[PDB]
């Protein structure tokens, strides 16, 4: 794969089973995800209803930024009690499903996009107040710089969303600003992460790609980011800032942006490990050509005729 | 070839046998019995096989051959198959008529009774020998030896057993088998080759592991070395061509395979190996004799053949005495004197002592088993055979 998937595949694969099943079994299964994300998927009271739920350390933090309403208007009827050591939790009937296969397909897909929904709230909020001041600035250019000021510091979101991370957003009449706080701990993805993230900054500065947003990078901290909790400049961080200008998140834009722009730091990380597969296939290749020089010491002598299996032959 | 007693060292992976005086055996082979097979395997009318082929005729040509051992741990198991070897050595090999001869037979030193009892029936009985005489193998490698003292220990395909003898008595409550020999180092080098992906599981290949453990296996004087070198360096690896014509890499193999005759554990024994095996059997000996002991250590039989097994056994007895006689203080160490008596000759000990003591006793028809006095008491006419 060149590029991670938004949703968790387990969810999507086992929710178009059951929905296409006949007799559904029980299940009982906790599930891992990035960023330190846990799913849990059982089915408590029948084989008939599954219960989905999820487990995010920054939970409380997205909570503060509006999600409940953007959970409920996105999973209506079955929103349920959060399960005991979940923060949020679904109950899904099997036998009050929706009717058509697209509308299974569409159900199954938008359960299994469950982090991506509940880590969206922070991206809807900066985009929907970012079309206000786009309409303030539309009213009095003059006034726009101040709105854009006092907004860069009393509408930003920061969300500790893992331990060596911060993503931090801000809304300003023309774009949202989002800054990943992006360390590797692990001192090999260190050292091919100085590589993954400079070579990163430079491509965006070609003519094939300018349609992009304005990514920028340091390691200090953007000046209007320099006083948030958790954010210190010394600690070997690099700050990845990506600009997003009103045409990244047009409306027909919006969704995919969300999803993608979250999986970010998770793509960097996929392909650290992902380059360390290409440099082993590319060393056995430099092995196998020294493997030449070698052969050049070993005196021609012809090893005796045999058989596939290497037992000993007499013909020619 | 002699008028004087015919000798056989009826061993559980080698018949050797010959007459007294003899100074090696006059003839040896592998103690096999085959039956014929087809097998998804070349046929050839170079030979024609047998209903029944043994010892050299069946290790020749045993790609052809269902092959059967009618020995395991110095006991005869089938008795049908033992008759079989016992017609072609004396009507094949020796070519000889044994109507009233005079045989001596050798067996290990704590074998089941009734073994020595049908061993010398059927000499009496298919084959009407004159006169029997049965020496346990391992005081027969002390006549060998021109010795009359210090604990010999005899290791062949079957058995691994020790014999202390002081000026000329015999010991026989320190008399012991370790059940671990030449045998059970070629299942277990099977075994070991079998992790690699090799397969010997046909009877046939089992001389083939047998002339590969004989050709490249060798003990490790100190293993965290063979280790080292196994490990980290290729200098092990040596490649052996099977009668296939197959080639197979054999590697940490060439030392880990006769290690189990120092750890038996390693074929899964509990029994303690021979370093250990010898020092808990010369420390059991009493305290005036145990110097006499540790000065002539006599090794004996194949399975001492191994190369480096001469050097690590002293070496592992000088350290043993360090560990459990002087706990570790080197102040003494100097004094301990022990010897290993490891002489060219000594795979063929058993045979070559036995053909000495066939001489020493070829004579005194009173010191055989006669037939007219089988035929009377049966077995308890074995009885005259020592304690
Ligand atoms: N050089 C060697 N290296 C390793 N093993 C050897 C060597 N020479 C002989 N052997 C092994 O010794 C065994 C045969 O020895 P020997 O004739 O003394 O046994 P045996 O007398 O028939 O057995 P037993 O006394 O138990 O009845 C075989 O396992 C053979 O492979
Ligand atoms: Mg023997």
């Amino acid at each position: 794969m060149l590029s991670l998937d938004y949703n968790n595949i387990f969810i999507y694969e086992l929710l178009t089973e059951r929905f296409s099943s006949e007799n559904p079994s029980s299940i009982d299964q906790v599930v891992t995800d990035f960023d330190g994300v846990t799913f849990h998927i059982s089915t408590p009271e029948e084989k008939t209803k599954i219960l989905i739920s999820l487990s995010m350390k920054c939970y409380p933090e997205l909570v503060n930024y509006g999600t409940l309403d953007l959970l409920k208007q996105i999973y209506g009827a079955y929103v349920h009690e959060p399960e005991m050591g979940y923060n949020f939790s679904i109950l899904i009937d099997l036998q009050q499903l929706p009717a058509t296969d697209e509308e299974k397909e569409q159900l199954a897909m938008s359960i299994s996009m469950l982090k991506r929904n509940v880590l969206a709230a922070p991206f809807h909020r900066a985009f929907t107040k970012q079309a206000e001041l786009a309409d303030l600035a539309r009213k009095d250019p003059e006034n726009a710089p101040m709105l854009d000021k006092q907004a860069t510091s009393q509408e930003l979101m920061a969300i500790h969303y893992r331990d060596e991370e911060t993503i931090v957003l801000w809304p300003e009449h023309d774009r949202v600003t989002v800054v990943f706080s992006t360390k590797f701990r692990e001192e090999t993805d260190r050292i091919f992460g100085k590589v993954f993230l400079q070579e990163f900054v430079d491509a965006r500065r070609r003519p094939a790609i300018q349609t992009a947003p304005q990514v920028l990078f340091s390691y200090d901290p953007p000046l209007e980011i320099r006083d948030i909790q958790g954010i210190q400049k010394g600690d070997d961080f690099g700050f990845v800032t990506f600009v997003l200008f009103e045409r990244h998140f047009t409306p027909q834009n919006r969704e995919d942006c969300i999803s993608h722009i979250q999986v970010f730091r998770n793509t960097l990380h996929f392909h650290i490990k992902a380059s360390k597969a290409y440099m082993h296939q590319r060393m056995r290749k430099r092995v196998a050509d020294f493997q030449k020089v070698l052969n050049r010491a070993k005196p021609d002598v012809e090893l005796e005729r045999k058989t596939a299996t290497g037992r000993s032959f007499v013909r020619a | 070839m002699e008028s004087a007693p015919i000798v056989l060292d009826n061993g559980t992976g080698f018949v050797k046998v010959g007459y007294a005086k003899d100074n090696f055996p006059r003839f040896q082979f592998p103690s096999i019995v085959g039956r014929p097979i087809l097998r998804a395997e070349e046929k050839t009318g170079n030979v024609q096989i047998k209903d029944v082929m043994v010892g050299d005729e069946a290790e020749a040509v045993r790609s052809l051959l269902q092959v059967k051992y009618p020995m395991e741990n110095g006991i005869i198991r089938d008795f049908e198959e033992m008759n079989q070897l016992w017609d072609y050595t004396f009507f094949e090999k020796l070519k000889i008529d044994p109507r009233g001869r005079k045989i001596l037979l050798t067996e290990p030193p704590m074998n089941p009774v009734a073994n020595r009892e049908k061993m010398c029936e059927t000499m009496f009985e298919r084959y009407g020998f004159g006169g029997v005489y049965v020496a346990i193998q391992a005081v027969l490698s002390l006549y060998a030896q021109g010795l009359s003292s210090g604990v010999v220990v005899d290791s062949g395909d079957g058995v691994t057993h020790i014999v202390p003898v002081y000026e000329s008595v015999v010991l026989n409550h320190l008399v012991g088998r370790l059940d671990v020999a030449g045998r059970d180092a070629t299942r277990y080098l099977i075994s070991l080759l079998l992790r690699k992906g090799y397969a010997f599981n046909r009877t046939a290949d089992f001389e083939t592991v047998r002339e590969m453990k004989e050709k490249l296996c060798y003990v490790s004087y100190d293993l965290e070395l063979d280790h080292k070198l196994s490990e980290e360096t290729t200098v092990l690896m040596r490649n052996y061509t099977l009668p296939d014509g197959r080639v197979i890499k054999v590697g940490s193999e060439r030392y880990e395979c006769p290690e189990c005759l120092f750890q038996p554990h390693l074929v899964g024994s509990e029994q303690p190996g021979l370093s250990e095996f010898i020092f808990d059997t010369i420390q059991a000996a009493d305290v005036d004799i145990r110097k006499y002991l540790y000065r002539a250590i006599v090794l004996s039989g194949g399975s001492s053949m191994y190369a480096g097994l001469p050097s690590r056994l002293e070496k592992e007895i000088k350290q043993l005495w360090f560990e459990r006689v002087l706990h570790g203080d080197p102040a003494r160490l100097p004094n301990f004197k022990v010897k290993i008596e490891d002489a060219p000759r000594r795979r063929h000990a058993v045979f070559i002592g036995g053909a000495v003591l066939a001489d020493i006793m070829a004579q005194n028809d009173h010191m055989w088993v006669s037939k007219a006095e089988w035929e009377e008491y049966g077995v308890r006419a074995l009885d005259k055979l020592g304690p």
